[PDB]
């Protein structure tokens, strides 16, 4: 998921606003 | 933007600066 | 444990801290 | 709201795990 | 993406995450 | 300034891109 | 409440969210 | 002492609450 | 060095790096 | 205290170190 | 003043401390 | 740089100065 790609890898801000409401 | 490596708060804290008043999920793997 | 005034992103980090591995939703229209 | 409880006035650890999913 | 107040270390923050690698200069003076 | 604009008021993360160097 | 990983100030972010007004000690071992 | 085992291994919220005047 | 308004979690956090390995008491009553 | 200090009114980072042990 | 392990989002925090009004210049290397 | 030294190494706060306007 998000928080472990954001974590073990890399992630941008892009792919974040997926989990907003 | 540039890409980011976010771990423990520090990603709820991104998170919180991309969506705001919109709201968020939080959901992590366990 | 004491009461507190939590705002902002400080209020996301308590969530954080509190739910941990169960994650939270951050929802302020609610 | 979570931001009422917590921010207008003042509200518990306890009172936060009502978030937690 | 969301407006949102962003003040003290919490605007620094966010500089932070938006900038990165590139880096960024805080000039409240300016 | 940028306190003026995204303390002051509010701001968007596009106008905070206008300070990464 | 869950477990928590806590290293640096994420620990005294923790301590003062559970502390409060009542105050707390930061002692590590050095 | 908790600041080691908080980081070295895992705390809980409860332990932490020895730490408290 | 600059004076600074600080509050809250905020205050703590720069007692964690002024202080550092020393430690520190965070005292509201006092 | 620390607080009427530093939050009320303002204070440096040499007055802080008066809170380490 | 002590020694202090500063990576992230962690430096630029102890950089606002440090210069507060006077702001600053984050250039990492990249 | 500072930033990879207090990251990789170590640093203190007047070595941080340096980076003040
Ligand atoms: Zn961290
Ligand atoms: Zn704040």
């Amino acid at each position: 998921g998000i928080v472990e790609q954001c974590c073990a890898s890399v992630c941008s801000l892009y792919q974040l606003e997926n989990y907003c409401n | 933007f540039v890409n980011q490596h976010l771990c423990g708060s520090h990603l709820v804290e991104a998170l919180y600066l991309v969506c705001g008043e919109r709201g968020f999920f939080y959901t992590p793997k366990a």
